């Protein structure tokens, strides 16, 4: 009853902007978490930024400040992220969770198949 | 400059504008559209009209809104609530009222709607001179004239388009009470400096009073908290006649030790209270009445209501150096703006000869927008350079207005040509207006901000009232382009008589309060009491008037009272003008 | 240069009343009026009483009136809250705080000064033995990797109780484990540390189990003996 | 102790942002409010007396206005020490000096991921009847993490009890601990306790494992 939509990614100029958007229809993005995860092909996967209970907050990697924003949209119930001032090995494939708990533990158990972001 | 508007304040002095500028177009214009789409006259009646009086007579219903302050909100807040709850209510219930029956009471409606309207002016004219510090003054009345108009442009000239659609009068009206709501909603949200220590005083001594029946006791704890939390606040307040001496004067410093040592007596009058004392308690009782029949007397040791919540007012802006001549700049400072606005309407139909629709369309649009940037830039301008200064920068560009519709009426017609000088002269007509009703804000002494400010608006006023006649007999007798000569060497003497005051303005600003004049021997006196004696026989006319309109009795000599009136009270004007000015030379030497 | 120590510990029956001391330093304390402010665990502060040694004046909350009784001696420089009749609620931490003379910015500075404050509780705690436990870095668990290395203790009437590794002279990666909640009225604490094993066969465990109150040291080493 | 009802009841916001804590009296009390801030286990500190008022060499990031029975205390440049609990407490009437609500939350700061231990329990701690393992979660932000024990592969449940440190003095340090109290004789039915936790910060849980 619920379903997940992506979009963004693909050759990116470096240096300026992107939006990735991450949609959910039949379960509100509000009252649950929505979460960006950075992966290298060579590293881990890094976290990026979260979107809590509507506006009362929202939280990001510590190497992530100006660099990334999520913009939540009521009418569309979907999280973005923005793109600022990516470096040149920004080039990594951004997945999408979602936390399944409304405690906010940080449960992330529903897959997302992830836009591939690459930088240069 | 967007930071000011960031703040909130700008957004509650722009709703409250609106607020109040909301039921003026909807109590008179609106309704002359409604009579005139039945075609009802709405004359005869002799209840409507009195929709009109009410703006300019509200100085009259001033004193009980800054000598009453409400329990809910503050004084200020409190009263706006009210006159909006009553404006909302009234404005509901004629869109209620059905015209099936018969007319019924549209006419007292309407009446009840100017009432409360003026009312709500009256509050909200003296919520915003006391919340706005005296830089942003300036700023403040922008916003606030900005909303003013917005609320008149969406009562008058949205009010057609809305209810030729489907809308319709009944929705029209229950809309506007829902816009109204917001207003409501902000005034709760709105700040409020209630400060007043003629009102801590007050609270001070009703409960003292109910404190004197000390043998119950279940009441003289909670009034003895009352006492000390309103003898805290009175503290920290300024004292009439010493708000000029703020910084630690020794004056202060008398009256700051003075309630150091009224709240240490509070202290003992709770110590006994707190032990459930009776017996002790009254007798330190007696003892606290024998000390305040020793001690605190020093400071304002009276009641608050008298018929000085009437006189207090008007007693304490006459007792100001310089009264007279801010009351003479008052008159006469828009009296350009009131004779280019009063005729520009029949010179653009027939002295340039443009097309009526013409000549509304630009009107309606570039005088409008013209008037409100002026308001914002005057503003700004305001929290930039002082209040003399800009006052002087707008009065002469008013001037140079009125020289520029010289200009048009000498000008072949050209629709570009009038738009940019007709935008010319509503430019000058907000940054004045802006700079006008910050000056207005300044003059009030706050601790009665609503009767001052109400007299003040009627001082502006009434130079607009009078300034028709003569602007259509001027237009008569020597035409257009002379006339608007004429209107630039009027509007000088605006400029003259701020020059004259600038001392007192630049003062005012600086310190933040009022000279009283000391130069009074027998002359002031004199002159007050031919100001009284004007007032009384304007009064007397008045009555004349009613009796002339029920049409029982009518005597022609009124016509020759209202000379006479006018030029006792313009003689006594000018009378305390020579002497203000004399005083202010005495201060200058 | 002033503080409002609170104390009051000694040999008292349990489950009586107790009346906790506020010794004022640096200031006498007749010349502040001396309130004391009690925090319940998990909620905020509530005025609980206060005295004024000047004029001998004396109040106290609704849900203490009766109770208690605030007494000041001056002679000592001290203040007492006699609190009797003590209930399940009554159990809070009680700040002494200080409140100058009217008139005067004194008063204005409303509890400028604080005391560090006495957990009053209502329990069935006693005295016995203790029992000092390092726990053992052993070789199945995380095997190859960094041991868990430790020590922790069992019981103790004087709460204050201190376990260091090393002399406790890390900050980073030893994290003194607040003690679990142990319904009788005792505390257990669990204190760890996360360090490299690569010194197996050289470096010494040591716990040192440090009481302030009775100036004990208490050592737990691996030696031969 | 009733005010009006309001949807945010806690606050917290990051550091750098301007944040504003309001609460009303019941009825005037002039300018006689104080605010406190009370990191935990410590007591109060007097920020603002007057309510607007500080002396001079006083801290200048906590500021303080009065509007009517409305006060305000507003912190211009928030700081990771700022976040403590905050009290306005009006000092006008002795017997009835009133208090504010309380604020609980940890250091506002960047997702940080819990850097996971383990603790298998003392082996001198099993002679006394009890085992209990520590699963410590050190440095992680936001306060919201589980944690659980997969003891086995069986989840524990009930004798796992939590901690979350507040701003202490000695460590600085915001962690969540869980112990998994079991008798000894509990103890030896399992062979591996590992806990595992989940956080916002992690794309996987992270399981720290022990052998008996
Ligand atoms: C001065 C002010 O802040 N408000 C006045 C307003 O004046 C108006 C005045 O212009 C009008 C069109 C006029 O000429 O009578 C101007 N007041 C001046 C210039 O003092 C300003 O523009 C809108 C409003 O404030 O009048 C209202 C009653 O009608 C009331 O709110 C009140 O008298």
């Amino acid at each position: 009853q619920v379903q997940l939509q992506e979009s963004g990614g693909g050759l990116v100029q470096p240096g300026g902007s992107l939006r990735l958007s991450c949609a959910a229809s039949g379960r509100t993005i509000s009252r649950y978490a929505m979460s960006w995860f950075r992966q290298a092909p060579g590293k881990e996967r890094e976290f990026v930024a979260v979107a809590r209970r509507s506006g009362d907050g929202a939280f990001y990697a510590d190497s992530v400040q100006g660099r990334f924003t999520v913009s939540r949209d009521d009418a569309k119930n979907t999280v973005y992220l923005q793109m600022n001032s990516l470096k040149p090995e920004d080039t990594a494939v951004y997945y999408c969770a979602i936390d399944s708990d409304t405690f906010y533990s940080g449960s992330y158990d529903y897959w997302g198949q992830g836009t591939q972001v690459t930088v240069s | 400059y967007l930071r000011i508007f960031q703040q909130p304040k700008s957004a509650i002095l722009l709703i409250l504008g609106f607020a109040s500028g909301l039921p003026l177009a909807l109590t008179s214009g609106t309704l002359q559209a409604w009579m005139t789409v039945e075609n009802i006259d709405l004359k005869t009646i002799w209840f409507f009209s009195l929709v009109g009086q009410a703006y300019v007579f509200k100085f009259l219903w001033s004193p009980v809104m800054d000598r009453y302050t409400p329990p809910f909100l503050g004084r200020r807040r409190g009263w706006l609530v009210t006159t909006q709850i009553l404006l909302l209510i009234a404005i509901a219930a004629m869109g209620f009222l059905e015209p099936g029956t018969q007319l019924r009471w549209m006419a007292a409606l309407a009446v009840v709607i100017a009432f409360c309207s003026a009312s709500q002016d009256i509050v909200f004219d003296a919520w915003k001179t006391d919340v706005l510090p005296a830089e942003e003054r300036g700023t403040g009345a922008a916003i606030s004239v900005l909303g003013y108009r917005l609320g008149m442009l969406v009562s008058g000239g949205l009010a057609l388009w809305m209810a030729d659609k489907w809308l319709g009068w009944q929705g029209m009206y229950w809309l506007m009470a829902a816009l109204l709501v917001p207003c409501i909603i902000a005034t709760l949200l709105a700040p409020e400096p209630s400060a007043d220590l003629a009102d801590n005083w007050e609270t001070l001594n009703d409960n003292l009073k109910v404190i004197e029946k000390a043998d119950n006791a279940a009441q003289v704890k909670d009034a003895l908290t009352k006492m000390r939390a309103a003898a805290l606040d009175a503290q920290k307040a300024t004292p009439p006649k010493l708000e000029d001496k703020s910084p630690d004067s020794p004056e202060m410093k008398d009256f700051r030790h003075g309630f150091d040592i009224l709240v240490g007596q509070i202290d003992d009058a709770l110590k006994l209270a707190n032990e459930g004392k009776v017996k002790e308690a009254q007798a330190a009782a007696e003892q606290l009445k024998t000390t305040r029949n020793a001690y605190i007397q020093k400071y304002l040791g009276v009641p608050r209501t008298l018929e000085q919540a009437v006189v207090a007012p008007l007693r304490d802006f006459f007792g100001r150096n310089n009264a007279w001549l801010i009351l003479l700049l008052i008159v006469l400072y828009k009296l350009g703006d009131a004779f280019a606005m009063s005729l520009t309407t029949t010179f653009l139909i027939r002295g340039v000869g443009f097309d009526a629709g013409e000549v509304g369309m630009v009107n309606k649009t570039l005088g409008w927008i013209a008037t409100i940037i002026g308001a914002l830039y005057g503003g700004v301008l305001m929290q930039r350079l002082s209040l003399f200064r800009a006052l002087l920068i707008f009065g002469i560009l008013q001037g140079v207005s009125n020289a520029g519709y010289w200009l048009l009426s000498i000008t072949d017609k050209h629709l570009m040509s009038m738009a940019v000088a007709v935008f010319f002269e509503n430019l000058c007509g907000g940054m004045g207006t802006a700079a006008f009703v910050a000056l207005l804000m300044t003059l009030c002494n706050k601790s009665f901000s609503a009767t001052q400010f109400a007299l003040l608006s009627a001082l502006s006023a009434v130079g607009r009232v009078y300034v028709g006649p003569i602007a259509g007999w001027f237009v008569e007798a020597h035409g257009w382009p002379t006339f608007y000569l004429f209107s630039v060497f009027a509007a000088v003497p605006g400029i003259l008589l701020l020059l004259i005051c600038r001392k007192t303005l630049e003062y005012t600003q600086q310190t933040e309060s009022f000279m009283m004049r000391r130069h009074f021997s027998g002359a002031y006196q004199f002159a007050l009491y031919l100001l009284l004696l004007g007032c009384l026989l304007l009064a007397l006319w008045l009555i004349m008037l009613a009796l002339n309109a029920i049409d029982y009795t009518s005597f022609s000599f009124l016509a020759g009272l209202l000379e006479v009136a006018a030029l006792i009270a313009i003689a006594g004007v000018l009378l305390g003008a020579i002497l203000d000015y004399l005083a202010l030379r005495r201060t200058e030497e | 240069e002033v503080q409002l120590v609170e104390s009051g510990g000694g040999l008292v029956q349990p489950g009586g009343s107790l009346r906790l001391s506020c010794a004022a330093s640096g200031f006498n304390v007749v010349d502040f009026s001396l309130h004391w402010v009690r925090q319940a665990p998990g909620k905020g502060l509530e005025w609980v009483a206060y005295i004024s040694s000047s004029s001998g004046s004396t109040s106290y909350a609704d849900s203490v009136k009766g109770r208690f009784t605030i007494s000041a001696d001056t002679s000592k420089n001290t203040a007492y809250l006699q609190m009797n009749s003590l209930r399940a609620e009554d159990t809070a931490v009680y700040y002494c705080a200080r409140w100058g003379y009217w008139p005067g910015e004194p008063w204005w500075k409303a509890f400028d000064y604080w005391g560090q404050g006495t957990l009053v509780t209502v329990s069935s705690a006693s005295t016995k033995g203790p029992s000092v436990f390092p726990l053992a870095p052993s070789s199945k668990s995380t095997s190859g990797g960094t041991a868990a290395l430790g020590c922790l203790v069992k019981d103790y009437f004087p709460e204050p109780v201190t376990v260091s590794w090393n002399s406790g002279a890390l900050t980073s990666g030893v994290h003194t484990f607040p003690a679990v909640l142990q319904s009788s009225g005792l505390y257990s604490l669990s204190s760890v540390v996360t360090v490299p094993s690569s010194s197996l066969g050289t470096q010494t465990y040591i716990c040192n189990v440090n009481h302030k109150p009775s100036n004990t040291k208490v050592d737990k080493k691996v030696e031969p003996k | 102790d009733i005010q009006m009802t309001q949807s945010p009841s806690s606050l917290s916001a990051s550091v750098g942002d301007r944040v504003t804590i309001t609460c009303r009296a019941s009825q005037s009390v002039s300018s006689a409010v104080a605010w406190y801030q009370q990191k935990p286990g410590k007591a109060p500190k007097l920020l603002i007396y007057s309510a607007s008022s500080l002396y001079s060499g006083v801290p200048s990031r906590f500021s303080g206005s009065r509007s009517g029975t409305d006060f305000t205390l507003t912190i211009s440049s928030l700081q990771p020490e700022d976040f403590a609990t905050y009290y306005c407490q009006q000092y006008l009437y002795y017997s009835l000096v009133t208090f504010g609500q309380g604020t609980k939350v940890e250091i506002k700061r960047t997702v940080a991921a819990p850097s996971v231990f383990i603790f298998p329990p003392s082996d001198s701690q099993l002679k006394s009847g009890t085992a209990s393992v520590v699963c410590l979660l050190n440095n992680f932000y936001p306060r919201e993490a589980k944690v659980q024990w997969k003891v086995d592969n069986a989840l524990q449940s009930g004798n796992s009890q939590e901690s979350v440190t507040e701003q202490d003095s000695k460590d600085s340090t915001y962690s969540l601990s869980s112990t998994l109290t079991l008798s000894k004789a509990d103890y030896e039915k399992h062979k591996v306790y590992a806990c595992e936790v989940t956080h916002q910060g992690l794309s996987s849980p992270v399981t720290k494992s022990f052998n008996r």
